[PDB]
């Protein structure tokens, strides 16, 4: 089973600053990568599907882009709705494993 | 506006069996990947497993020995059924639809999820 | 000008005592415009253009879809609905699809289906509006008087008019004045340029709004008609096959073919039109009709050659000479000196040492020899023409 | 197979001494054939299709120029050359173009030009071969026994046939054996027919309008384009310059030619969206199972009720909760009182071999008023019908 | 096939001018820029300059004070004159055409080269 | 004017080899740039045109790849042909720049 990590654990920063997740599979997974964003008490949404295509209506703040291995979210301009755990997932072949998560909060 | 509603038994003894059941409203099941993911207290998310309308279902291999998720294609929903529990299984959990289209080609993944039920 | 080099060219030879000469100019054509007593005038288009026209209208010829999404209740059940069905950017359609317990759902009969798609242009046709009063052109001015090609760029005046008449005035040789209209061939009022990448075309209105491809605004970016490159094939079960059509350049170039043509700085200039010019040769004088005669060593730094102009032209170098005037005359017998060619190169001169002049004649049909200069020091060249 | 969920579908009624029956499968429709005491049998052509087809030819409709090279002597002395003129996959172009004094050109007249450029076909058509014998379709077949949807997919017997292969048998367990003997209708005249596929899209399409295309083509070795000058167009030369450019992209053009045509789908091989099977089926070797079981007497339950199926008929799904191997007595008579069955059975015999078992009826009942009645006693369940 | 062949003073002493001539055959002038580029035994390229018919030149900055490019577009052929000579301006001096269509929008720098002459 | 930089300044290697010269503009010059092979006694000869154009006929084992300010020459399989001097240059505004030139050898 593909085994997923996520850089870094935790990421404080400020509303307005450009934020960058990045997220590593152990073997290749094409394009298929989905990005979930999840808030305490809440189930995750999905807000990027295919390494860089935005589910609607996901702000356009929120890109994706990698693939092979390596991948990356970036939020150009932070928000305080956008403070939450972020978890990517590979969906090129079953079974689908999830990231460890990397939390946004404020500083 | 698909929607999915997970109920069963909050508190289930060791030994015993989970029964979770996902409900399905706004959207048939003919289509797509229904599956099963859970999480545990402050920890991360863990994919169960999925089943198909063509019957075609697919476990975690950490949890296959155990996991049955079964499709009620009529009343539109379908279910979970784990084995052996212990205090790992204790978690969040949630039902979501994996949307596939092998017509146009086209996968977003777990795209609609329900609201997750804690069981103990 | 100079119209030597413009293989098309018409000679315009006005009256002695004319004031005012007409002249029509087409594009890749140029006149030389002669009077007797006055210099050579040559004219020419450059271009008729026109500056930062408005855009109004776009009409897509090449889309891709993307998000293909699609929802679908069983028959009894209820509308299908997806939140992409809200999007500007959207292309969907709404429609039933046959259902029963072989899909899933517990009643046979209609089952509501709704598929919607990304709708992005990937390459669309620019349609901007013509206003006659943004069109400018430009018209190459250029005596005939003893220089070199390679310094025919310094010579020549470039000419630029709007939608009055422009003086030109030649250093030590006076003044012409060009009074000008241009005419083109364009209904202001029912007429787009029509742009693709890098082609473009004068189009008719008509034709632009009633094409049968998506289309759009100079402001908001929302496509309209999107339908007209988007299919849906009849659903099947819980699915539809949304296709994109085919790339519409091709089939759009081909209903263009007839059409004026329009092209842009590497300013949309037209392939067409002409332009109808008074030309005032009055204020025109001759330099140095009172120079002495050149009577030192001359020699042809280029021979006379044919120019398909039924004229021919030379390059006489003056070394060991003063501010002097060359002697050229086509005579049909070296004994007799009597001129039957025309110079177009009317009074030549050689103002400084060493100094190459350019010479064209327009020689009589037949045999006859080209004679530059008298004396012992003059130049003789036999010269046939059909 | 299933009959059910496809809304197309016919019936044949075999007769009581017939041993073969004849069938005609059309595509997104099928066929359900029943006969007297014999299990009634659905069959629906699944797909008619080429593996492996040979590729003729390839016809570019979009392609990009690079290194556009110019050569531009002057008048008298001097024909102009370039290099590319003696490579294979360049478009040229020799002309003559109006120099003299201006130009670098000590005469007046016409001096040699040539322009060369790099020809690459951006997207191509493929064209393949039909071949008769090359082609293979496929059957379902499955018997009309109680068995649920779900289960479906594990009855159906999915057959293979060639373009000449025989008569083919089907055995159902406990039921015995039909055989198919099949033949299939093209619909398309290989001596005079390509599949023409553009990028995902595929079609049949006439040989002869395929070459008769203006465009640029090539063939199944050599990579070398021919008749490139279709999609390259040289401008007039002014001085020392052509202008060399690519014409416009001909996918459209060419699809709304295709919208006529009969169309084809290359899948993980080459699916054609027509034609059709003709069957002469054999239904002596069928039998019924179970015609000697007991009645079931017990409480029975519709897990499913009745259902219009829009073929005329009705379905429903009985659960037999204790009842040992059985068989199920359904009848549609025109009252409570009267056990007269006015209504066909297509699901002939019905059958709960185990317990708690699901099974699938469907019975054509008669025009009007009328009781669907399954089982007896005060076990029995009845459910009210019309049908004008 | 269009060929450059530079010519003139093989032998030059110092203090005095370069007189070098390129000679264009397979093509005219009026196209592209025509350049100059020189290589001193046992080291690398040095871009002298260019000239072209429209006029337009453009020289080493280097060298720039020194060199004069000019063009004779009858015979077809192009001069480089170099003066105020050192011990440094011993090199091969190569003749070239940097190839420019401002039509199709084409450039290939310097395509054609010469044989290259060795002055000392 | 633009300077040009080289890497290495030597290269060894065999017949059947893979090589890579590295080249570096003092600033961005797009894709203008041009490979060039020169053997002892002769004139430049041009191979690559626009940093990865491939001039007519150079084998199809040369190819170029970068822009703006790095660039690479790969040869994918060394002939004895190839053994000579491998200058840069860049022509996307004058003056002109040349490489100092990497020297590829037998071992």
């Amino acid at each position: 089973q593909i085994v997923m990590t996520q850089s870094p654990s935790t990421l404080s920063a400020s509303v307005g600053d450009r934020v960058t997740i990045t997220c590593r599979a152990s073997q290749s997974i094409g394009s298929w990568l989905a990005w979930y964003q999840q808030k305490p008490g809440k189930a995750p949404k999905l807000l990027i599907y295919k390494a860089s295509s935005l589910e609607s209506g996901v702000p356009s703040r929120f890109s994706g882009s990698g693939s092979g291995t390596e991948f990356t979210l970036t939020i150009s301009s932070l928000q305080p709705e956008d403070f939450a755990t972020y978890y990517c997932q590979q969906y090129n072949n079953y079974s689908y494993t999830f990231g460890p998560g990397t939390k946004l909060e404020i500083k | 506006e698909v929607q999915l509603v997970e109920s069963g038994p909050r508190l289930v003894k060791p030994s015993e069996t989970l029964s979770l059941t996902c409900t399905v409203s706004g959207g048939s099941t003919y289509n797509h990947h229904w599956s099963w993911i859970r999480q545990p207290p402050g920890r991360g998310l863990e994919w169960i497993g999925y089943i198909s309308y063509s019957g075609k279902s697919n476990y975690n291999p950490s949890l296959k020995s155990r996991v049955t998720i079964s499709l009620e294609p009529s009343t539109t929903q379908f279910s979970l059924k784990l084995n052996s529990l212990t205090a790992a299984d204790t978690a969040v959990y949630y039902c979501a639809r994996e949307y596939r289209d092998d017509t146009n080609y086209y996968y977003y993944s777990l795209d609609v999820w329900g609201p997750g039920t804690m069981v103990t | 000008a100079h119209c030597i080099g413009i293989t098309d060219r018409d000679f315009i030879e006005g009256v002695h005592g004319g004031t005012w000469v007409s002249a029509t100019l087409e594009q890749d054509k140029c006149v030389t415009v002669m009077a007797p007593d006055k210099p050579s005038l040559d004219i020419s288009l450059e271009t008729v253009a026109i500056d930062r026209p408005a855009e109004v209208r776009k009409v897509c010829y090449n889309a891709v879809l993307t998000h293909v999404k699609i929802n679908d209740k069983c028959p009894s059940t209820g509308e299908a609905h997806l939140a992409e069905e809200n999007e500007g950017d959207n292309a969907c359609k709404r429609t039933y699809s046959d259902r029963g317990w072989g899909n899933g759902c517990g009643l046979f009969g209609k089952g509501s289906i709704v598929a919607c798609a990304k709708f992005t242009c990937a390459k669309s046709m620019s349609l901007f509006e013509v206003d006659q009063t943004k069109i400018q052109y430009v018209i190459r001015a250029q005596l005939h008087v003893g220089a070199k090609q390679e310094n025919w760029n310094t010579d020549i005046k470039t000419l630029k008019f709007d939608a009055g008449s422009q003086e030109v005035e030649f250093i030590g040789y006076g003044k012409a004045t060009l009074e000008c209209q241009v005419q083109t061939a364009v209904d202001f009022g029912n007429s787009y340029i029509a742009e693709m990448e890098t082609e473009s075309w004068i189009v008719d209105r008509q034709w632009a709004q009633d094409l049968t491809l998506p289309w759009q605004s100079g402001s908001g970016g929302v496509w309209r008609e999107m339908h007209h490159l988007v299919e849906f094939e009849p659903p099947h079960a819980a699915t539809i096959r949304v296709l994109a059509l085919g790339n519409q350049e091709g089939s759009l170039k081909t209903a263009l073919t007839g059409a004026m043509r329009v092209t842009k700085d590497t300013l949309y200039k037209l392939h067409g039109g002409h332009v109808s010019c008074r030309v005032k040769l009055s204020a025109l004088t001759l330099k140095g009709t009172s120079y002495k005669i050149c009577t030192d060593k001359m020699f042809f730094v280029k021979n006379p050659t044919d120019t398909g102009h039924g004229t021919v032209v030379m390059q006489v170098k003056v070394s060991k000479g003063a501010p002097c005037r060359i002697p050229v005359i086509v005579a049909d017998d070296l004994t007799a000196a009597i001129n039957k060619g025309i110079l177009v190169t009317v009074n030549p001169i050689a103002s400084t040492n060493d100094d190459e002049v350019l010479i064209e004649v327009n020689p009589p049909f037949g045999d006859s020899y080209i004679i530059v200069g008298r004396g012992d020091s003059r130049l003789t060249y036999q010269w046939h023409k059909e």
